[PDB]
């Protein structure tokens, strides 16, 4: 009971990276989409990319802690 | 009128449309609109066609100059054309059209 | 690089001018093509020309219709049948011919007519969308 | 496929009604450019 | 019971950050193709995404409240 | 059983926000890449914008109503 | 057991409404971009809109009332 | 545990219905995005639109009828 | 718990039928805005709809062939 | 309880087929406004389909796996 | 309590994948469509496909990691 729901509790917390995983290939889809529309690949675009799969990795990371603070 | 009246008597029977009062006023746009107007409002869906004016050079020189249209929408789409992209059917139906008016108004020009 | 090409039938801007991009008002929306966009054929509509020189300064116009075209190699032209720059145009007649225009919309019923007064209704109201 | 399609108009009966609400809008300072551009001298022949 | 209950059910409030991550890849990927047709990059589109990720992170942020109100 | 349950009944309601969470990501994702074909920004689209952020709060006020009686 | 299990049965059934608030917004954001190729606002994108929201939103209906069922 | 985790399993097998209304809002978005293009409204893209929402809804039928099987 | 555990086993998996709901929701929509291209609508596109409709369908029929398993 | 969590956990698993189930749909239905756009159908562009499906059913035999490691 | 909630650990941490999988089908997707309007195949935006079908799975190896710790 105190050793069990803090070991299946940190199994669901687990199922926050799945917005994470599939919101990463979107902000890296729309780059290869956007990238083929053309030119301005190296900054503005793929300078953004990076703006745009770290505010979607801080919800992954915020995640993370949560199944993290369940097992440790 | 000097084209209905020089290249007539031979090709009588082959005539779509004759236009007056060219080289009266110097030509515009909006002459050449006219023209785009009354080709596509003939029920004659044409394969290809070409177009043959006087193309200056300087003031006594000049050179008779063919410049062949391919206006068929159905010609629209060719295997060149698939190296285009983000096209539509009914896109190049708005484009071919005013493409048309452009060089009617260049040969008149 | 990419060589640029812009007129009207009256009066010639640019000549395989080096421009880095150039944003115009076409049927699907405003298309935006830099220095190696893709082929893509497009024809225009009444409303605003960006065009991005090589010197931070950009130059803006304004189009009635006509045609963009973009090639498989860096080269872009664009034509109109009338084309003025956003100095000439008095912002008072635009607003005159407007409501005179959706005056003349109610008052036809006629399936050709309609099209005709709609059409000078779009191009007047693109043209507040500048001055 | 837009309004003026269907409508029974082509682009170049479009293309023309655009120019024309773009030269009444004008100043009198380019008006003359009016006058040079927007043509109809040409006849229509039909035998 | 009183205990065990709310370590396995803060676990599951976790999962409502899914949203706000696979959002953000599409509130920022929207923005990527949108600058792409460009121009109007600092002001209008860019100033529209800042709205939009602060209406997708907010469903963050408010589920992050319910986790941490089943654990403190 | 009764009051043991209660903890993890609202955990999982909690996570009917993911809904909300990408769908406001989309909605004014796509009112960003609407806006970039241009020019009716105010009102017609970004006024449809606040119809359609409100149509997807909407489950969002309504699943949030739902883990609130199951807590108090 | 009988009023155990029940409570952490309408909590699962409220995650079935996930789909209706990222439904309603893939459905009013596709319209927000219809308009944006214009002009047929209140006329028939907006209308068939209305038959999109009430297509999926009923979606959210029949889980809505799986989520009723096991709590009356 | 018998009479029990049943009504805990028709809870879960509900939550195949985010598939059923986040299905129709990509179906009838697609059908509103592409009626923009025009002027294909009747007998092509909307009757489509008929066999796009019925291979939908499908999967939320054997969705509702898994969680029926559970009740009943 | 041995009788218990197959009727919260056999929900679980019926979960997975909401990824293949919607996979049909997007192969349907981009066809349904792949015929607004034209004009090609027999065979090519909507000949690859059912193509594309029977790999997004597999999931859900191995899916619900792991939920009948657990209930018979 | 351990003859019993392996059939409430084997189930969880399946619900992992969610992003295989719509990561085909999203990776055939832009092939085919991608076929739509034309015209390299046989080869290049359908071809990289195959490998578009291969990489979205190999985060599907994954999750597949797991939960026939957990049932037998 | 000990021997049981590891194997309810490991199976709600397989529904983390289910990013990866649907986000893979985003970015190969938008790489098909991509490579439509052409011309950098073999080059620039194929080799954009590769970093995003990495990041996309780098949830999906990351998830997978803590599916195996549960388990072994």
């Amino acid at each position: 009971i105190d050793t069990a729901a803090k070991f299946i509790g940190a199994g669901a917390a687990t199922v926050g990276v799945a917005g994470s995983g599939a919101g990463i290939g979107t902000v890296f889809g729309s780059l290869i989409i956007g990238y083929a529309r053309n030119p301005s690949l190296k900054q503005q675009l793929f300078s953004y990319a990076i703006l745009g799969f770290a505010l979607s990795e801080a919800m992954g990371l915020f995640c993370l802690m949560v199944a993290f603070l369940i097992l440790f | 009128d000097k084209i209905r009246s020089i290249l007539h008597r031979t090709h009588s029977d082959q005539f779509l449309v004759t236009f007056k009062e060219v080289g009266r006023r110097p030509p515009t746009f909006g002459d050449a609109s006219v023209i785009a107007l009354e080709l596509l409002n003939s029920g004659y869906e044409f394969d290809e066609g070409s177009i043959i004016f006087n193309r200056f050079r300087s003031v006594i020189s000049y050179k008779t100059e063919e410049k062949p249209i391919f206006s068929l929408d159905t010609i629209s789409s060719a295997e060149s054309m698939s190296i285009y992209d983000d096209i539509d059917a009914d896109v190049l139906r708005n484009y071919q059209e005013y493409s048309l008016a452009n060089i009617i108004y260049y040969s008149l020009k | 690089q990419m060589s640029f090409t812009f007129a009207s039938p009256t009066q010639v801007f640019f000549n395989s001018a080096n421009v880095r991009q150039v944003d115009v008002p076409t049927q699907t929306g405003a298309f935006g093509i830099l220095a190696a966009h893709v082929p893509t054929l497009q024809v225009l509509r009444p409303g605003l020309v960006v065009v991005h020189a090589e010197d931070g300064t950009t130059s803006k116009y304004f189009v009635s219709s006509g045609s963009v075209t973009v090639n498989a190699d860096s080269s872009v032209q664009l034509l109109a049948e009338e084309a003025v720059t956003l100095d000439m145009l008095d912002l008072g007649a635009a607003k005159a011919n407007l409501e005179k225009a959706q005056s003349e919309l109610l008052g036809a019923a006629d399936e050709a007519t309609r099209a005709e007064i709609q059409i000078r209704i779009e191009a007047n109201e693109a043209l507040v969308k500048a001055l | 496929v837009a309004y003026w399609r269907q409508a029974g108009l082509s682009y170049i009966r479009y293309s023309q009604i655009c120019a024309k609400a773009v030269r009444d809008a004008l100043k009198t300072e380019f008006k003359a450019n009016a006058m040079k551009t927007s043509g109809s001298t040409i006849k229509i022949v039909k035998v």
